[PDB]
């Protein structure tokens, strides 16, 4: 898990390999690319209450809202099974209103 | 000359090689810390420990 | 020797120490280099970060680079310059690097970990607010990201109050 | 011909306080890196030398 050890990006695995007064490693890592926009909330209102997602982020196309993960675009209808709920939402600063 | 300028010459690169000498074992300690720096630098700064 | 004939002509029968001795002092020339230069560069491209400056509170100006110097470094490194204080055959070499090249990359490292957090240690620098940013960077601790969204003004006065007595401590 | 180096390509990520990026597709890679071990083994003796 520590950055840049082993490779650049994200490690997958390693390979070694003989050399005459030494070793060759082969790693092979994960790379992402083709990245978007879309917009961005930290929490939602409903019936009075602030909810946080689980595990993901919240995003909208320009309409609706949906949750993904954090490294791959993968959209989802927010539901009671993926968000928490903590308290009213009086304090939090960039809430939005949806269902 | 050359007894006087042999004795000179024999005195001085002694000197000159234990200079060089602790040059190099400076420069391996220096190098080590350097190797830490570099591995702090890329483990705190572009990520989370 | 020192442009004498006589003590080169003499010293000739001796070998070749000072070739070793030479190009020990090369190897270790290009080693402080190569070494200065792996430490500082690890960013591929130059990142700046905008001139608007709203990052949920948080003050970074003590650390972010000063135009109006021409050094164009920030208050602490410039607290750190202040701080830290002929020819017979020796001769000193001028570092590959000049100052406002490693300024530079410290200001590029800055920037990008401003604005998108560890994305562009991997790949390309992928945007992100900065208190979503130190959401992830709790829920990372073991501390869940609701505690941060109801503390947001107190956790930024602290780090302020914080930046605030470095610099006094360093000065 | 001499000239003075450049540091890199610049570029200002478009930072705002509503926006990220996400990425849609991805890339494996396989890098290499080499490491030296060891060195030959020598004796030298006395007699036979000096
Ligand atoms: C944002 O995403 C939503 C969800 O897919 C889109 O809404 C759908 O759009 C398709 C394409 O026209 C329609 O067939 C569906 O009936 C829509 N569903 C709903 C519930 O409205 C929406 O079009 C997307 N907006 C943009 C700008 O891409
Ligand atoms: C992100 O920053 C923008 C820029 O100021 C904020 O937009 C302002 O929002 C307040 C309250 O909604 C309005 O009174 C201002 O008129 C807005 N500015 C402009 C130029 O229209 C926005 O609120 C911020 N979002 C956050 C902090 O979540
Ligand atoms: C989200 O929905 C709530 C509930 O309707 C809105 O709160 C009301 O806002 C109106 C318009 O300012 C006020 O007249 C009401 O008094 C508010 N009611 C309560 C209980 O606070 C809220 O404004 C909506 N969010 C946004 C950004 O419009
Ligand atoms: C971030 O902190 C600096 C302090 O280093 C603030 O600069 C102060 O600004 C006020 C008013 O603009 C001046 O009266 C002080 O003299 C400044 N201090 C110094 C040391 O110059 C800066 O304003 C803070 N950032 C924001 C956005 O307020
Ligand atoms: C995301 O939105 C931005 C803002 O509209 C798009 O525009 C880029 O903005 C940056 C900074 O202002 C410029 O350096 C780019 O040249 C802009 N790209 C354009 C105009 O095509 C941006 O393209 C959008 N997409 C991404 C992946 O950032
Ligand atoms: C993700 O990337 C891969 C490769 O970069 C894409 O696969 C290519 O798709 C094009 C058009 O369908 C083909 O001509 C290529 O031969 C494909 N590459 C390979 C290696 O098979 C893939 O389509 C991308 N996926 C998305 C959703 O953008």
């Amino acid at each position: 898990k520590r950055v840049d050890f082993c490779g650049k990006g994200y490690h997958l695995m390693s390979f070694p390999q003989s050399a005459p007064h030494g070793v060759v490693f082969l790693h092979v890592t994960y790379v992402p690319a083709q990245e978007k926009n879309f917009t961005t909330a930290p929490a939602i209102c409903h019936d009075g209450k602030a909810h946080f997602p689980r595990e993901g982020v919240f995003v909208s196309n320009g309409t609706h809202w949906f949750v993904t993960q954090r490294n791959f675009y993968e959209p989802q209808i927010i539901t009671t099974d993926n968000t928490f709920v903590s308290g009213n939402c009086d304090v939090v600063i960039g809430i939005v209103n949806n269902t | 000359a050359e007894v006087q300028i042999d004795r000179l010459i024999t005195g001085r690169l002694q000197s000159l090689q234990t200079y060089v000498t602790q040059q190099l074992i400076r420069a391996a300690e220096i190098r080590a810390s350097a190797n830490l720096a570099a591995t702090k630098m890329s483990e705190c700064v572009l990520g989370q420990s | 020797c020192g442009d004498s004939t006589e003590c080169s002509n003499l010293l000739l029968q001796y070998g070749s120490f000072c070739t070793q001795l030479n190009r020990a002092l090369t190897g270790i020339a290009v080693e402080q280099d190569k070494n200065t230069q792996e430490v500082f560069a690890q960013v591929k491209q130059i990142y700046k970060t905008p001139p608007i400056k709203d990052f949920g509170g948080f003050n970074f100006s003590q650390i972010l680079p000063d135009p109006s110097k021409p050094s164009k470094r920030s208050f602490i490194e410039d607290l750190l310059f202040n701080k830290v204080t002929k020819f017979n055959g020796l001769t000193v070499l001028p570092p590959l690097l000049t100052d406002e090249m490693i300024a530079q990359y410290t200001s590029a490292l800055l920037a990008g970990t401003i604005t998108s957090g560890w994305t562009f240690g991997a790949g390309a620098a992928l945007q992100i607010p900065f208190a979503m940013q130190m959401a992830y960077r709790f829920n990372g601790i073991g501390v869940t990201q609701n505690v941060l969204y109801e503390n947001q003004k107190l956790i930024a006065n602290q780090f302020n109050s914080a930046i605030g007595k470095i610099q006094d401590s360093l000065s | 011909i001499a000239y003075t180096m450049s540091l890199g390509a610049e570029n200002s990520v478009a930072y705002s306080n509503n926006s990220i990026a996400i990425p849609t597709n991805f890339t494996i890679s396989v890098t290499t890196e080499i490491l030296p071990v060891s060195m030959t083994k020598t004796s030298v003796d006395c007699t036979m030398y000096i």
